[PDB]
């Protein structure tokens, strides 16, 4: 009975030569009991990318949540939502269920399509943002993607071996916890194109 | 399984180029309430080691009783009690170390936390940790209770890795020591203003000294604040 | 009421190669947030070309090195001056912690030499004695972080041969002393900046046929 | 752990997972969970990993001692009921053990027993234990009959244990296979999941849950 | 926390130690707690720092809007307003407070009130972890109608007995006085009353 | 309330319900429908808490027959099944939640395909080709993960869902007094009366 | 405890308590076993000094082990009882924890190996 | 977190480290601890990180509106008491623990508030869970009339005392200097005394090491 | 372990148990004896605590067969029924006591009578007309008192327990697996093969 750890995910972003990427498996599951290997925790809002780990439900509620403020915001606004101000956002709502609050790990990753910077940032469950230059890390195996981020990634990476990197990151981290991996998607992001890619991995 | 009653707080000690220095105050607190004055936590065993002790005093009294016993039992049979065969630091230490841990995996700690400091037969600088749990650790400077998050601080300042040992004299050692300890009299609400200050050199030998008083503290500036925010008077 | 164990933090690995073995481990011993040795070492020559570290509680590390220490002595004294081989040390190391199976040790224990052969051997026991040879082992509190970098540098998993479609896998070969020696100071840096127990320094034993070597690096101190 | 021993027209099949987890930590993926006690015995163990270990580790001993005071080699229900005594003494201390002893004697034939850590002994010609036995025991029961061929038996346990594998968190790494006949038992090899899971679904057509 | 409120011939003297503490640490050992209600009406807090002061600060307020509509207050009433908030939400508080004030017709007055919230009228008060100590020290010493100078002497050495055996007192005598002549603050560092 | 299961085939959903009501150590009923009809091309089969699972599928099928009547139009089953997860998902953090788990089998009219979606109490949701709650995931779906194929006929995955029921009865420790089976298709719904 | 080395070693080699022990056997009543080709006899002796006994209550001299085994003697017919309740007892046993009766050959080592431990066991002939 | 707030002569100096921790994971390295609630008010937070962001922001945003609505540079007693009644009116549940100081008409000031809502003046503070190292470093070293260069080496070394000696701090150093008559002067990454030493290898893997099953464009234009 | 039966009628006692054994969600066995022969003409069916059952009754098992070698002589049920209870009287006030409900049924060839008794994990003996333990009580006991007539014959005893039989499989939550039924009469014991 520990919401962050029944169904189980991990979602990593890392940044590169003007270039971001974000990466999560895709297993959903009950405890021990496998559910379901298509499950995705990536979702975007026009140019920005939001990953979500933890409880499955909240992950669905918060990702129709985020859809549904950034449609307002761009009616409004006339222009899509930037990263920064995009990061703000889920801070705010998350700290608004303070004493009730979410059981997630988002991870917001995208370009400004103003300045063109890369941009990555996580959060705990309670919204505090947490920005980084290098990379973030979010899910059960978070401590492995740690350990594998902090050893593999080097700055200004180029897009093609950017992949390799965050791709190499995920599945080791991926395979030395119980409650992650049963497949795994990649989503290289460049300014004017993204690139997704489904990883093969070891299915067990 | 116990609780401890009659309490002693920090013991703290560094090395120095010749020796150790080692320093504990005079209180046996009995909870909140300050009991005892007169109490001394540093027991030197012969005249180059010196055990300084803090956590239940009924069992340091109890340490007290077999470290002295331990002298009597040495001299046994031993004509070079006195010499070649004299209980050395990590002889008082291993003992103590091994009770210690022989008395947690029987579920009846001794509730204490020990500095063993002292200088050995071939000069080297003793100093070492031992507590209830039985765990042990050595380092240039040791201290127990509020001794590690306040004093540790300071003496690390002077003595930040082994290297920083060979420059550091007597002098700035004892000076570091004695300011540690007014620090804690500033804010360890369970300790006293005297204490007893002991050193062991490899030339001058064992130096013990007692009713020393926390000296040239800072009051004065307390005249000054007022209220807890918007009062001005 | 009375809590017999503890938490001394730190972190340890173990990797072999083929004509020779590494146990590392850093030097920092902590109590909570508290620093309580910038070096203290946990890693241990036992004898007969058999390195040992017991990382967890600290003071059931000790006992257990200090036992199995003991029990290489008295293998020498029952069998003629035998030396112990890393297969046997094992063995005997899971009947030391299984002895205790209702008031365990609380440590992770590597063991680290050479096999019969010549060969590079690590050994990995669970507190309670549930052993296992392998080529690389990680342990302790910064474990989690090293473990996979581990699997996919040493051997070489979810890594394929380029351009084939991956269908090949990376082949897996021994990996030199100079080679290894980069991927545990690399392990060890990382687990530092990451992990708040593991920091101060480093040291690795490395075993050859020729005997016991040793190697410090200095690790960040916050 | 998943593990499973059947008796079938052949003699005995067992398979075996090759994972070990602390909680939801991946320990191990190269675990051995059949202990080859003598050249006609095989032990699986499913549960604590020490206590598994050790004690079955231990049961060979006993019967090395039985052979050398009796000359002649201990009957699988006498092996079985060493354990099983033993556990029984420890009932209520905590040991974690599901064990299954496969073995073949004159008297007996192909015999498998499993053996819990509360007691339990049971005679029987299909197990399944460990926190994916359910999982082997639908692809096992379903695909089930005596007839099988040795070729066919061996594979149904290696699909079996991939089949949990695949489903359980805590169970994975390798399937290991054995086959016990009346010449005793035979290795039959380790089988990485991370290549047997897609040679498995690309033949056998299976696996449509998961993206190919 | 070690506090004391003494009446005497010229008005009423409020006395406190200035020690804070997180279980043994002491995160405050310059603290104030005598704290101003009105003009010549204060108070005495012991018990939770977040609750006292949160407690002082609305009885200031009440005591500043009865000023505007009625004119100086008793200490009578500042003791009141005290023991409607401590009474009223006793089970969320943790504030025993000493109230003194000077009246021209009463002149020094004391009053205390417990953690229940009950209001005792008294010619000197002891509250506080370190008044324990004190009780018998107090009670032999106290007369009625001192001097200013006996007062001072009377707390000084009262609190420096408290502060000697109670962990959780300590650091300087702070001391206000209260009089026809007006509000003085007064001092005492540890190597004057220690070795009293 | 425990068994039930769901199969998605080519051109049709089926649902099997075991038909068992216990309480206690008494079988009360062993003739119970686990299920209730939302529109003519969608279904629900439910289990969980007693009380909970019949009070929760009537309300949704109210809100789902009262969407009907006033647009006169059938929902998609992914519009009804996101407004189910929406309730449950409301219902989680309420003062006593719905403890219900809920398989939706519906046949989309538009796309000519057929859907099967399983959300549990907490307002998890997943689109599968075979799905169970409860304890019968454990033995049914390494079962399917060997045996089930997508262009499976109707009868294929009656045969397929006789193999499921036949492993449960074998190895579940409860007697569940078997199954009411429903097929949905673009014809709608219909009960298998023979299983 | 009662401690004394009754059985002992005597200068020639000879241990007397367990040689007399042997005169004890040689004092009692014959006893006799043939084995043939499908079965064993077991032929016993009963001295004819004792008349007026009643042969239906009298101790039989040949004792059923278990359903398969049986055991007769010749000496002291006091110790004979304490042999053939342990055998009997092991015999139980065996049966408990191999889930199968004892051999012969098992049997007569486990009786054997008594009879041996009273031999270099103190207080005890 | 270790955080402090040290007066001099024509005003005030608050530091604090950049570590941000998750159990004992190093979550952040380098997060900014300084808030700034008005131009000359800055707040140094430990404890619960979202808290501290949260109820800072949230009496920034109210201060401002209350200056716009006075016509008046803010105070930093307005901000000491809107926070302390917000914190005491949650009961402790908003784990905040802020260290408050800047400059306004009345001169300069310096407050902590804990999360309970109970507040504190002094010439030298100290908050967060190394802030028993910072103090022994304050209580050893302050003194009455410190110049702005003795305050801020003052203040920077007992956060470099919490840095070394706490496990709950490290990483790099940031300041805030509030004189009065001057703009307040934000010192992000004051110093920088833990930098990453250079790895031993480079892990840039060669393309195509991976596999890959699927590629698809992704389409984020209307 | 769960359901053990038995019928007292004219000439012999019926024993009936039940075949499943269970661990968790997984019937690991559906052909269990439940029973061990105690001596020719007695027999003894247990239900309880796993291990501590077959541990108790190969023990008595093995007293009763010594006891038969010894005397070279068949004890009576009750004088077995009597040192079973002390067995159980002793251990309930044990460090660790055995969880062993039994049922004795044997045929007295002294008295020519057949007896059942039945013994809980307590020591509480009770010779009865018929008995159960566990749940199964709650409906044989009832079934029984309407249709058990003393002066039965074995056929007539065999359609009674059917119909007890029958009314757990159709009230009883858990699938039990059938039964085992055992026949204690004048010519010792024996197994129906088809029930
Ligand atoms: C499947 C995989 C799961 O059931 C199998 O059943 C395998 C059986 C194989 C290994 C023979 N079982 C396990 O992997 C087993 C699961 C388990 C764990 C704990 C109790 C019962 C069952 N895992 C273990 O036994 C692991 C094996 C290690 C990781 C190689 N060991 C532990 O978890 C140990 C010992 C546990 C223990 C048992 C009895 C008394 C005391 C302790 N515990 C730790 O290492 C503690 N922990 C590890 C993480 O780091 C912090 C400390
Ligand atoms: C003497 C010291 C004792 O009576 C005085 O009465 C003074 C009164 C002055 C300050 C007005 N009292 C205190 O110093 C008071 C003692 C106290 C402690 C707890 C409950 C009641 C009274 N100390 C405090 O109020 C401190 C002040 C902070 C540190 C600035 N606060 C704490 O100790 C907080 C209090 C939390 C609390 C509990 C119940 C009601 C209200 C508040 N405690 C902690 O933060 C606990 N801390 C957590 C980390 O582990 C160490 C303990
Ligand atoms: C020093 C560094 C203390 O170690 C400082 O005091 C800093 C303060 C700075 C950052 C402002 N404190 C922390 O970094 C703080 C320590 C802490 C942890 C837990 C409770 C209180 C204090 N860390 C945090 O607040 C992190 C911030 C992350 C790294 C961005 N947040 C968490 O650890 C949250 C705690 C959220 C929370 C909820 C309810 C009450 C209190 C706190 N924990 C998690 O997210 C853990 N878990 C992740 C998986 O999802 C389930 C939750
Ligand atoms: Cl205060
Ligand atoms: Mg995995
Ligand atoms: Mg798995
Ligand atoms: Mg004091």
């Amino acid at each position: 009975s520990d919401p962050s750890s029944i169904n189980g995910g991990i979602v990593v972003a890392m940044t590169g030569k003007d270039c971001v990427a974000i990466a999560c498996d895709l297993r959903l599951g009950s405890q021990s009991l496998g559910v379901s290997n298509k499950f995705e925790k990536i979702f975007h809002y026009g140019h920005v990318f939001l990953g979500i780990t933890g409880l499955a439900t909240d992950v669905t509620t918060l990702n129709e949540m985020f859809r549904y403020k950034t449609n307002l915001y761009k009616l409004k606004e006339e222009r899509a939502i930037e990263p920064e101000t995009f990061t703000q956002l889920v801070s705010s709502s998350l700290y608004e269920r303070r004493f009730g609050p979410y059981f997630v790990g988002p991870v917001v990753a995208g370009i400004n399509s103003k300045s063109g910077k890369p941009f990555i940032a996580g959060f705990d469950l309670i919204g505090c943002i947490d920005e980084a230059k290098d990379f973030i890390v979010s899910g059960t195996a978070s401590d492995q993607l740690f350990g594998m981020c902090e050893s593999l990634y080097e700055p200004n990476l180029e897009p093609e071996d950017l992949f390799e990197t965050i791709s190499q990151a995920l599945l080791n981290a991926a395979d030395r916890d119980a409650l992650s991996g049963w497949g795994a998607v990649v989503y290289i992001i460049k300014k004017d194109e993204v690139v997704k890619r489904y990883l093969k991995m070891r299915q067990d | 399984t116990q609780q401890p009653i009659v309490t002693g707080t920090s013991v703290i000690s560094m090395k120095y180029d010749n020796g150790v220095i080692i320093a504990a105050d005079n209180l046996g607190s009995y909870g909140s309430l300050l009991r005892f004055n007169g109490v001394e936590r540093l027991i030197p065993v012969g005249d180059n080691t010196v055990v300084g002790i803090s956590g239940d005093i009924s069992d340091m009294q109890h340490i007290e009783r077999l470290l002295k016993d331990l002298v009597t039992e040495n001299a046994y049979d031993n004509p070079l009690a006195d010499a070649e065969e004299a209980l050395e630091p990590s002889y008082i230490f291993e003992y103590l170390a091994t009770v210690m841990y022989q008395r947690r995996s029987k579920m009846n700690p001794l509730w204490n936390a020990i500095i063993v400091a002292g200088v050995q037969s071939n000069g080297d600088q003793f100093l070492r940790y031992v507590n209830l749990l039985g765990v042990t650790y050595s380092s240039p400077t040791l201290a127990t209770g509020f001794g590690a998050h306040m004093a540790n601080p300071l003496l690390r300042k002077v003595v930040d890795r082994e290297s920083d040992i060979p420059k550091t004299t007597v002098q700035v050692a004892e000076e570091a020591i004695v300011n540690a300890m007014r620090v804690l009299y500033y804010r360890d609400a369970r300790s006293s203003r005297n204490f007893s200050l002991a050193i062991i050199d490899k030339n001058t030998g064992l130096t013990f000294k007692k009713n020393l008083q926390v000296e040239n503290m800072k009051w004065d500036f307390a005249k000054d604040i007022k209220g807890y925010g918007t009062q001005k008077i | 009421q009375f809590n017999p164990y503890g938490d001394n933090g730190g972190t340890i690995l173990g990797i072999a190669g083929e004509d020779f073995a590494v146990l590392a481990g850093d030097t920092r011993n902590i109590t909570d947030y508290s620093i309580n040795s910038r070096y203290e070492p946990k890693v241990f020559d036992c004898g007969d070309n058999i390195v040992m570290s017991a990382n967890g509680f600290a003071a059931d590390g000790d006992a257990l090195v200090k036992r199995f220490k003991n029990s290489v002595k008295w293998y020498h004294f029952d069998h003629n001056d035998k030396k112990l081989s890393i297969n046997s040390a094992a063995r005997n190391i899971q009947h030391l912690l299984y002895g205790k199976r209702f008031f365990p040790y609380y440590v992770h224990t590597i063991i680290a030499g050479l096999d019969e052969d010549g060969k590079g051997a690590v050994y990995s026991f669970d507190p309670v004695g549930s052993y296992e040879r392998e080529q690389c082992r990680a342990g302790g509190a910064a474990a989690s972080l090293i473990m996979p970098f581990l699997d996919n540098q040493v051997n070489f998993k979810n890594q394929y041969e380029p351009g084939t479609n991956g269908k090949v896998k990376k082949p897996l070969k021994y990996l030199s002393v100079e080679e290894v020696i980069k991927l545990v100071r690399d392990s060890f840096t990382s687990a530092t900046e990451r992990h708040i127990q593991v920091g101060d320094g480093l040291e690795i034993l490395i075993v050859t046929k020729d005997g016991v070597r040793k190697e410090f690096y200095e690790l960040k101190r916050d | 752990t998943t593990t499973l021993a059947f008796r079938f027209q052949g003699g005995i099949i067992v398979a075996v997972d090759s994972r070990a987890t602390a909680g939801n930590w991946v320990a191990s993926q190269t675990v051995k969970k059949v202990i080859e006690i003598n050249p006609f015995l095989l032990g699986t163990v499913a549960g604590g990993a020490a206590d598994c270990q050790f004690w079955e580790t231990w049961l060979g001993s006993q019967c090395r001692l039985h052979e050398l005071r009796e000359k002649e080699r201990i009957s699988v229900a006498a092996a079985s009921k060493i354990l099983s005594n033993l556990v029984y003494q420890y009932k209520g201390a905590g040991l974690s053990m599901g064990t299954m002893i496969c073995g073949y004697t004159r008297k007996e034939g192909p015999t498998i027993y499993y053996v819990d850590s509360d007691g339990t002994r049971l005679k029987g010609d299909i197990f399944c234990v460990g926190s994916g036995q359910t999982f082997a025991y639908g692809v096992l029961d379903s695909n089930y009959k005596w007839d099988l061929s040795v070729e066919d038996a061996l594979y149904l346990g290696k699909r079996s244990i991939l089949a949990a594998a695949h489903r359980d968190a805590y169970s994975g790494g390798s399937v290991n296979l054995y086959h016990v006949t009346e010449d005793g038992w035979i290795y039959h090899g380790n089988h990485d999941v991370g290549e047997l899971f897609w040679k498995v679904k690309e033949e056998e057509g299976s696996f449509n849950n998961v993206i190919g | 926390t070690s506090i004391m409120a003494v009446t005497f011939k010229d008005g009423v003297i409020l006395g406190a130690d200035s020690r804070t503490t997180t279980g043994a640490y002491i995160a405050n050992r310059v603290t104030d707690k005598l704290t101003r209600v009105h003009d010549k009406i204060w108070c005495c807090r012991s018990g939770s720092a977040a609750d006292t002061q949160a407690i002082a600060d609305i009885v200031q307020y009440h005591l500043e809007l009865y000023t505007s509509q009625y004119g100086t207050p008793s200490t009578e009433t500042a003791a009141s307003v005290f023991k409607e908030l401590c009474y009223e939400n006793k089970d969320n508080l943790t504030a025993g407070i000493i109230v003194a004030g000077y009246d021209d017709k009463n002149k020094g007055e004391v009053y205390t009130i417990p953690l229940g919230g009950s209001v005792h009228k008294l010619p000197y008060a002891i509250a506080g972890s370190g008044s324990t100590f004190i009780y018998g020290y107090c009670d032999k010493n106290f007369r009625e109608n001192m001097s200013k100078e006996e007062t001072v002497d009377f707390i000084k050495h009262s609190l420096s007995q408290a502060i000697k055996w109670d962990g959780s007192s300590g650091g300087v005598i702070r001391m206000v006085v209260l009089t026809a002549a007006g509000v003085e603050r007064l001092i005492f560092y540890p190597d004057e009353y220690e070795q009293l | 309330m425990d068994i039930i299961l769901g199969i998605r085939v080519q051109d049709s959903v089926i649902l099997a319900s075991s038909k068992a009501v216990t309480r206690g150590i008494s079988v009360l009923k062993d003739s119970d429908d686990k299920t209730r009809q939302l529109s003519p091309h969608t279904l629900m089969s439910f289990a969980g808490e007693a009380g909970d699972t019949v009070q929760f599928a009537e309300y949704i099928q109210a809100n789902i027959q009262l969407y009907s009547i006033r647009e006169d139009y059938e929902l998609s089953p992914q519009a009804v099944s996101s407004f189910v997860r929406q309730e449950l998902a409301k219902s989680i953090r309420s003062r006593r939640p719905y403890q219900v788990n809920v398989l939706i089998g519906g046949y989309d009219k538009k796309k000519n395909k057929p859907e099967l979606y399983q959300i549990d109490y907490l307002g998890t949701k997943v689109e599968l080709p075979y799905g169970a709650h409860g304890y019968s995931g454990f033995y049914t779906f390494s079962l399917l993960d060997h045996h089930y194929r997508p262009d499976m006929t109707t009868e294929e995955g009656l045969d397929l869902l006789k193999l499921c029921v036949q492993e449960l009865e074998k190895r579940m420790p409860m007697d569940f007094k078997g199954v009411i089976v429903k097929i949905v298709d673009k014809d709608g719904i219909r009960q298998v009366d023979d299983f | 405890g009662y401690d004394r080395a009754l059985s002992i070693f005597s200068p020639d080699g000879h241990i007397f308590q367990v040689e007399y022990a042997l005169e004890a056997v040689k004092r009692g009543t014959c006893a006799v076993g043939v084995k043939g080709k499908n079965c064993v006899v077991l032929g016993c002796e009963r001295r004819s000094t004792l008349k007026l006994q009643d042969t239906r209550i009298t101790p039989s001299k040949v004792s059923k082990i278990d359903s398969h085994v049986v055991l007769s003697f010749s000496g002291l017919n006091a110790d004979s009882r304490i042999l053939i309740e342990k055998a009997r007892v092991e015999a139980q046993s065996h049966r408990l924890t191999l889930e199968d009766p004892v051999t012969v050959e098992y049997l007569t080592r486990y009786v054997a190996g008594v009879q041996q431990r009273y031999t270099q066991s103190g207080g005890v002939r | 977190t270790t955080i402090v707030g040290v007066k001099f002569n024509n005003g005030v100096v608050i530091a604090a480290d950049t570590r941000s921790t998750q159990g004992p994971i190093v979550a952040d390295k380098n997060c900014a601890k300084l808030h700034r609630i008005s131009p000359k008010i800055w707040c140094a937070g430990a404890g619960t990180a979202a808290d501290t962001e949260a109820v800072t922001q949230l009496i920034g945003s109210n201060i401002e509106l209350h200056s716009l609505y006075t016509s008046r540079e803010p105070r930093v007693v307005s901000a000491l008491q809107m926070l302390k009644q917000h914190l005491f009116k949650y009961q402790g549940h908003i784990g905040a623990y802020l260290i408050v100081a800047g400059v306004d008409p009345t001169g300069s000031h310096l407050f902590s508030i804990h999360a309970h809502g109970s507040t504190d003046v002094g010439y030298y503070l100290s908050l967060g869970s190394g802030s028993l190292a910072a103090m022994a470093v304050l209580e050893s070293h302050w003194k009455q009339d410190l110049t702005k260069e003795e305050a801020i080496k003052l203040a920077s070394d007992a956060i470099q005392a919490g840095i070394w000696n706490d496990l709950g701090s490290g990483s790099n150093v940031d300041v805030c200097v509030m004189e009065i008559g001057k703009d307040a002067e934000y010192l992000r990454n004051y110093l920088t005394p833990n930098v990453r030493e250079e790895k031993q290898k480079s892990y840039k893997f060669p393309r195509g090491t991976t596999a890959v099953l699927k590629e698809s464009i992704v389409n984020i234009c209307d």
